[PDB]
């Protein structure tokens, strides 16, 4: 998903510390360490099966 | 449609009509507030 | 990790991304649930419309328009609140009705900085807003009027 | 960024097809309105 910095509103990207993945921002020293599992889902349209013609 | 009930008045105050200002954050939600962050000081101009 | 200050998911009605383990409402219900299902205080913020129906008094004018700046202390006007829903203010002759502004879920801290002495004031919390109303004329009534 | 997002819309597709733009910002080195200004400014054209 797309995370923001409390502090300043910024977009965090994940990044890896001196010990455990984290979310930083790139303008502040804010940072968020990873403690249990984060997913985003899209559940991307399948393909419908296309029956056929006539 | 009456008013059957809720008949509630309304006052008016003049004691902070020159001194109440609104400010609001538009990049901090309403859940988490900065009650417990210490502030240090304000520059504010008449 | 700090509970206080995870981090915040883009809807800030649903910011509880990671968790441990809302229907519009309306003036009437919101002033029921507020007066007989709590007895606590509440901080509100009502628009009101440009001019009052009023005077402004003994303030050296014209027909210009009449804020709360111009008027006095004490009872001003009534909230009825009628079936069906319909919350109306009476403040005089006339009578506006009150609906629901736009629903802000972003801090609003109201606070009042008074400037007592020239070189140092004090600005205090008075609360928090949380819903915010709006004030319109019943211009249907005041065209049937007359 | 956070108000940016907030002004495009909150809808969940609204921000995916969004994304790329804000990972495009981020890539440069412009946070500032005076480092956006100076970069409008150095593709503006001469009159
Ligand atoms: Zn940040």
């Amino acid at each position: 998903m797309l995370l923001f910095c409390p502090g300043c509103g910024n977009g965090l990207i994940v990044e890896e510390g001196q010990r455990c993945h984290r979310f930083a921002c790139n303008t502040c020293p804010y940072v968020h360490n990873i403690t249990r599992k984060v997913t985003n889902r899209k559940y991307p349209k399948l393909k419908e099966v296309d029956d056929v013609l006539g | 449609d009456d008013p059957v009930v809720q008949e509630i008045d309304v006052y008016l105050a003049k004691s902070l009509a020159e001194k109440l200002y609104l400010f609001q954050y538009p990049v901090r939600p309403a859940s988490m507030t900065y009650d417990d962050i210490p502030h240090l000081s304000a520059k504010i101009k008449p | 990790i700090i509970n206080i200050k995870k981090e915040k998911r883009e809807t800030d009605e649903e910011t509880k991304q990671i968790l441990r383990m809302l229907p519009k409402d309306v003036s009437v219900a919101e002033l029921l649930r507020e007066l007989s299902l709590t007895k606590e205080e509440e901080l509100l913020f009502l628009q009101l419309p440009d001019t009052l129906p009023g005077q402004p008094p003994t303030q050296d004018i014209a027909e210009n328009a009449c804020t709360l700046a111009d008027l006095t202390e004490g009872q001003v006007g009534k909230l009825l609140i009628r079936k069906s829903g319909r919350v109306q203010l009476l403040l005089g002759k006339v009578t506006l009705d009150v609906t629901m502004g736009t629903a802000c879920s972003f801090l609003q801290e109201l606070v009042s900085v008074g400037l007592g002495d020239s070189r140092t004031g004090e600005m205090t919390v008075l609360g928090h807003v949380k819903h915010k109303l709006v004030c319109s004329p019943d211009f249907e009534s005041l065209l049937d009027h007359k | 960024d956070q108000e940016i997002v907030q002004m495009i819309g909150t809808e969940e597709h609204v921000m995916a097809a969004f994304g790329p733009s804000l990972e495009e910002c981020q890539k440069a080195q412009i946070f500032t309105q005076m480092q956006a200004l100076k970069y409008i400014g150095n593709k503006v054209r001469r009159q």
